[PDB]
């Protein structure tokens, strides 16, 4: 069987470069020749306890694009958990008895963890658990970074926006820190700063990272500019000074931009990026979005198929 | 086997002996690992000066036997203390609280949006030698915290 | 054609032991060798006017697990009924013109009845209509009771919880009362007591039943312990004294338990059952949950296929 | 005129010595009195025996003396408990807790709609004996509860 | 000085027969010989933290009837306690520095008492603290009973309705227990019976009370039929079973009643007293409401005036 077979993809901390590399490979493979019937007969649950456009929709297309059938929900408000005071665990307890895999997004952290405790044999895929992880996001990210840069080692990577609450940057910093010679520049409001525990990891790994007070000076030496919206919904009222984006990026800012540099964004964006950028070629967030199919597919493929995909 | 100055039959045929507990730490421990929720003859000595330790708390239970795990856990509040496996009145083994892998049930994740609160599951942190102290990583939320700021049930 | 072909499954009062027995049989059959394509080309509507996790999800998996395609809704709030003041009947009137079968859950009683008046040829499946019926629930129940006891006649059956408002126990009492030598013990708050009309049926049938004031004494002579959550949402403010569960069951209570005895629960449970039970082996409600596939499948199969399933 | 019968004693030179404490109330006391803060060596006899009183908790506090009110609310917790004042290795004083008139600052009025909760004041109940239990009337809401219920705060 | 000068009238339990008799006697004198300027130059506070029609207004009229000036609030919502978040302790603490006495009605029990601990030498008067004490009620009531019966001993008094939350009858019962040979019948639904500690005084004073499941058991017995309203505002959800009148008085149930008998009611009444009673010469609720003026002046006079001579 393949390494990720019947495995729970919960946090990026539990994956290896080999793991990462494998999904990628398989993504690039399926992107070339699709396997429309690879997962027929399978039924996957799309459980969203939290809001999503991209993550939920891209995942469901993936499942259909592989002959799999889909059941689940976009809102817990109509679940017995929603209206009958059920517990998430019991929820997962019954659901594990129906389907072959569980994709879930949830407002609190370690929610996916929790679920594996009751999921049984049925593998659990975290579509985002609070401020914590967002692994499937990372995978499309990496796929995109590699698409446009040719490598995942030795990059100049600038992460702007909300990093304290950005599950997106939580995972992905962990992910390229598994690669070598990666320069991390961090531009964040002092309260939406990056959490200690991610920096330490960087320290011990000897990976270099340096705070910055503006996009202006990182802008000449960066391959990747990962922009993030301020996680407004997870904000504490004592942080509501920071609800408006400190760092907005317009086309003007990109003159000095390396010709190879791309702008990335988990999406969605509110004002941290101006539509003029949309015209320019460093802009890659919509292509970035399109890549989620492939990664999610690859992943699905691997987790559900023992024998390494043809 | 207690030495000189007056009397003290704080020594039994069977039981365990938590020697050398840093003062004040005594009380806590009794609650935390709930060592009083037994019915065996316990005897606790608070702040009793000795020598080596100017003032050392100290606990002993009759007929009760600490687990290598249960023991280790004390390495967070008194890693420099000594357990004594007292059998037939004589010391069968002298142990010390050594730092453990992780501390399941008796530690509440300080993270409010942690799922470990709402749902019925046992708390759990991985333990780590940060710099001048231990670091605690919630099994769930994946947030890690000082062993000084984390609170316990 | 098979007996239940093109038939509306609305209330258990309209089924016979032969009927029951047939679904069962077919459940046990499909559970052994599945027919992944048995219902392809068919489209079934999943209409939930009411909340559900188990019932809705298990049904939809069933349909997919038989090659059927599914359309419908989890909330009426977005239906034209929901926002344009449409009538349920007209609702059913249009929907009958689109699909092959209709699964519906609804906040009021005889709602499924109503629908058959407009459904036309298209058979209607009641997924719960108020305090009234819950037939598909009963079917998985029976399947489970038989699974674990070997029979449906001569059982000691204890129904605890809300029975006044428990559509679950409404149907199922009616169902084993179609069987012989069934002992019914009823443990309920005096206001959430079992309705007269179910007892009379029992009287005339000569089936025996006896109120009890505690689980404690029924506990030694019972094969099945059917626990139920207090139907809090259907409660009248003059019954809100009874909103908290009177009878909670913990592992301690099961020492005297027959070794063969199982605990059952329609789900969900809030505090009427304590998680310690979850460890013990009389606990069968999560296995009970898993059985809903088979029954729902069997049913779907029968209602939609003239020729008795291979 | 010296030490006790069973074989685990450490008589103090001066200080209080609470004996006869009903089972598993020896640790409550230790906490609900804040006698774990002090420096003075403390001796705790948990789950001690009695034969006729069964298991007993005993508290030996060296050089500390119980407030003359602190024993008044201990009148409630361990009515069968005795307190031995001790000077120059001897039981110089002998007292026993009788039920005070009213007790304040420690109990909580079980009436939720009592102002005492919301507002910043010190509790206060009147301690009158019914037949089978003490009844406490909250000084504000004027409701009377049995000491068993007001003992859940 | 008079025994009441400068006293806090918080609980009936803090006054004696002679204290009562004193007030009724003044009440009596003032009702015939008015003192237009008795409290002239005095400034009194009318602080209602809860709704009142009769108590607040009657009080304020009494004040103006005595020439005192009034100042206060009908509601806590626009106080700094209501919006800025002030403690009541601080609240009574500054108001006590302004005015000559304090009339207070409060939703929580004991609010009355706590004020005295902050009002300094400024007397505080309980217009009602939760379902604890309604002392001023008892006074106009006593007065009213006296006026109709000509005594306050060896009476046969019925007390129907919410007795558990009825502060008006808590206060009225301790007051009549100070007199001789009164006979109490308590008719109330179990959820709301006379609180134990109250009966405990009765028993422990050698007084004869009795409970009845109906009004008509005592109708030709009682001299005073004291009706009360269900305190739905103080009701517990579990007690919501009982929000409707269980014993309603009709002008026909009075048919066998003593001719000297009078129907009292602290007011307001919902449906527990039929409007047809209003006409009957037993109906006495509205007259007693009137006497609030006299008992209330009476009170005001005794507290703020060292030596009254009428
Ligand atoms: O919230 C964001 O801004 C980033 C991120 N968003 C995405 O996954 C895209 P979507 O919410 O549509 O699935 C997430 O963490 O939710
Ligand atoms: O409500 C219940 O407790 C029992 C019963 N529940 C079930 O059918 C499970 P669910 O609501 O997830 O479909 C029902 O009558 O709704
Ligand atoms: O509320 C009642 O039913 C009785 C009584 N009512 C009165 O005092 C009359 P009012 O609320 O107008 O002052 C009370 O204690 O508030
Ligand atoms: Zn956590
Ligand atoms: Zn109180």
């Amino acid at each position: 069987a393949n390494p990720l077979y019947q495995k729970h993809i919960i946090s990026i901390n539990d994956l290896s470069r080999d793991d990462l590399n494998l999904v990628l490979a398989t993504a690039a493979k399926l992107k070339a020749n699709p396997q429309p019937e690879l997962l027929k007969h399978k039924v996957i649950a799309s459980c969203f306890f939290a809001a999503s456009t991209r993550t939920r929709l891209s995942f469901e297309t993936s499942m259909h694009r592989l002959g799999a059938s889909v059941v689940g929900f976009s809102d817990s408000a109509n679940t017995s958990l929603g209206k009958k005071g059920e517990t998430l665990a019991d929820t997962i307890s019954v659901i594990s008895t129906y389907v072959d895999a569980i994709v879930m997004r949830h407002p609190q952290e370690g929610a996916a963890r929790l679920a594996t405790e009751f999921s049984g044999n049925v593998p659990v895929l975290n579509a985002g658990d609070g401020s914590n992880q967002h692994p499937t996001q990372t995978l499309l990210d990496l796929f995109t970074i590699q698409e446009t840069q040719g490598r995942l080692d030795n990059l100049h990577v600038a992460m702007v926006g909300d990093l304290k609450y950005g599950r997106t940057v939580h995972s992905l910093t962990q992910a390229l820190a598994k690669f070598d010679g990666n320069r991390f520049y961090f531009i964040a409001p002092d309260a939406l700063a990056m959490p200690q525990y991610i920096l330490d990891m960087l320290d011990e790994k000897g990976i270099a990272w340096s705070l910055h007070s503006s996009i202006e000076e990182v802008m000449a030496e960066v391959d990747i500019l990962y922009m993030t919206r301020v996680q407004k919904e997870r904000l504490d009222p004592s942080e509501y000074a920071n609800v408006k984006a400190q760092f907005v990026l317009r086309a003007s800012d990109l003159h000095n931009a390396k010709a190879n540099m791309k702008v990335l964004h988990p999406l969605p964006r509110v004002d941290e990026i101006a539509t003029d950028v949309d015209k320019t070629p460093h802009a890659w967030y919509f292509q970035q979005a399109g890549n989620g199919i492939f990664a999610r597919q690859a992943l699905l493929a691997l987790v559900l198929n023992r024998d390494l995909v043809l | 086997m207690t030495h000189d100055n007056k009397l003290q039959v704080e020594a039994i045929k069977r039981g365990t002996v938590i020697d050398h507990i840093p003062a004040q730490i005594g009380f806590k421990l009794l609650s935390l690992f709930k060592l009083t929720e037994t019915d065996q003859r316990i005897t606790i000595g608070l702040n009793l000066p000795s020598g080596e330790m100017g003032r050392k708390d100290l606990i002993k239970i009759e007929n009760t036997f600490l687990s290598e795990d249960q023991v280790d856990q004390l390495a967070l509040y008194a890693p420099q203390a000594t357990v004594n496996r007292i059998d037939n009145y004589e010391v069968v083994g002298k142990s010390r609280p050594s730092l453990p892998e992780r501390i399941d049930n008796v530690l509440v994740c300080p993270n409010s949006n942690c799922i470990s609160h709402a749902e019925p599951v046992s708390s759990s942190f991985a333990v780590r030698k940060r710099a001048n102290d231990i670091a605690l990583k919630c099994k769930y939320c994946e947030k890690e915290f000082s062993h000084n700021v984390v609170l316990a049930n």
